[PDB]
């Protein structure tokens, strides 16, 4: 699972993966990991995917009704502080690691990570799941804040597919949400669309020279592909 | 007869008796007034002493209950502190388990809806306090009354207790949207001085209340220097 959110100037963006895996067998290639929460709020969940489901619709269903009762709409903060009071009284019967991140129009765009600990910390970028530890030094590098709408998109895009062409946990499709003052935005993109994987980058297309040849000489001279050669 | 006995019951011409009893124990009650100065919440009460011993303070009918929003009593005293509790419970759940400060609307309405639920069992008795709840949130300033019967009334001006008329035609006689809470403290406490009955209440006291920008949006009491003397 590689799960990730950034902030820009307008709101944030929201990417995921799309892979549920029984250890080694892939049950779903199409999971959408993007839950919404209200409108303008969606969360990026890793782990458990039961006890993640359960608390998102728990969380969403504690939002709607708060947002009738107020009148009016729901920060950012409110719905981390919910994932982070609900994910703390919990930490020791589930697995989960929670993204939250979303507009309001009083604080912009905000993003919250809530690790399996139960913490809630509020970040300009978070990561999560097995693939996230992948990103880090990618983002260290290659990542610039402040970056506009679809160069946020195309940045995110990017680091979840340098994320699962490493991770054998994660992989499929790219999901990724825009929210921000406008409408929000979703976007789907395949595999073999894909911003990134080592089967095109031209890097890794020649083979490593394990098979050699039996030869007279000590010099390599590339793999045997022929029982003749 | 036993119609008038318990909340539990209506009357012939569907009405409940028992909070009707206890608003006319509200309306015998001293005189507070408020306004909502499209900047910030003003609240005045009148303080009517028994002895002349008591120290400064005593009997405070005006409490915080967060930061940005305070409540103010007009009846019964302890009934009043009750209310108080539960609105501080209620401002304190909304910062811990939705971590932002709770709506003058909201409040109002949690508020109502307590005293409310005293007017509909028959082992319990409504509230003999109205509350005037002054807030200063994130939807404005807002300035609620919440009624021994549980409804609540958003107002820009608003007067309480026995010499409630007369306030209320005082208050008439202010502009609402050109009013500032500099000038509208000391308005308050000039018609809470004129409308005050002084052969009947020897010791009198003008406790004075407000939530504006110059307090950082905090639910404080005035400097003792600010109100007028009489």
């Amino acid at each position: 699972t590689t799960i990730l959110a950034v902030s820009y100037n307008g709101g944030v963006v929201l990417a995921a993966d799309s892979r549920t895996s029984s250890g080694t067998y892939v049950v779903n290639r199409a999971s959408n990991k993007l839950t919404k929460l209200t409108k303008k709020i969606y969360c990026c969940r890793s782990g458990s995917a039961a006890d993640t489901q359960a608390l998102a619709e728990r969380v969403s269903n504690y939002l709607g009704s708060y947002q009738t009762d107020i009148g009016a709409g729901v920060n950012v903060a409110t719905a981390a502080n919910l994932f982070q009071k609900m994910c703390y009284m919990n930490r020791w019967n589930i697995s989960a690691g929670i993204i939250v991140a979303g507009y309001d129009p009083i604080n912009g765009g905000s993003v919250y990570s809530i690790p399996s600990g139960g913490s809630c910390v509020k970040l300009d970028y978070a990561l999560g799941g097995s693939g996230s530890i992948f990103l880090y030094s990618f983002f260290d590098a290659n990542y610039k804040p402040g970056m506009s709408k679809s160069e946020c998109v195309a940045f995110c895009q990017r680091a979840v597919a340098h994320a699962y062409s490493r991770d054998g946990s994660s992989g499929g499709l790219i999901r990724t949400i825009t929210l921000d003052a406008d409408e929000p935005e979703d976007q789907t993109i395949p595999w073999n669309r894909s911003p990134y994987c080592m089967e095109k980058d031209p890097k890794y297309v020649t083979q490593a020279t394990q098979n050699q040849p039996f030869s007279s000489s000590a010099k390599i001279t590339g793999n045997r592909m022929s029982s003749t050669g | 007869s036993g119609h008038d006995q318990s909340t539990d019951v209506f009357s012939a011409e569907g009405r409940v008796f028992q909070v009707e009893y206890a608003g006319k124990a509200v309306d015998n009650s001293s005189t507070a007034v408020a306004a909502c100065c499209k900047d910030g919440v003003v609240v005045a009460v009148e303080k009517v002493h028994t002895s002349r011993m008591l120290e400064k303070g005593s009997n405070n009918r005006i409490h915080a209950v967060d930061r940005q929003a305070g409540i103010c009593i007009c009846g019964l005293l302890p009934d009043g502190r009750a209310i108080v509790s539960r609105a501080r419970q209620e401002a304190e759940n909304s910062r811990d388990i939705f971590a932002t400060p709770i709506r003058g609307s909201v409040l109002a309405n949690r508020v109502g809806e307590f005293m409310h639920a005293y007017t509909t069992h028959f082992a319990y008795r409504p509230f003999g306090c109205s509350a005037i709840i002054a807030s200063y949130a994130d939807d404005g300033p807002q300035l609620f009354v919440s009624d021994p019967s549980g409804t609540v009334a958003g107002y820009y001006g608003v007067a309480l207790g026995k010499a409630k008329t007369v306030a209320k035609s005082e208050l008439e006689k202010l502009d609402f949207s050109s009013l500032t809470c500099d000038e509208a403290v000391g308005k308050l406490a000039s018609i809470l001085h004129e409308v005050h009955d002084k052969q009947k209440d020897k010791l009198y006291e003008v406790e004075v209340a407000w939530v504006c920008d110059k307090s950082d949006r905090k639910f404080v009491h005035v400097p003792a220097d600010m109100v007028p003397a009489e």
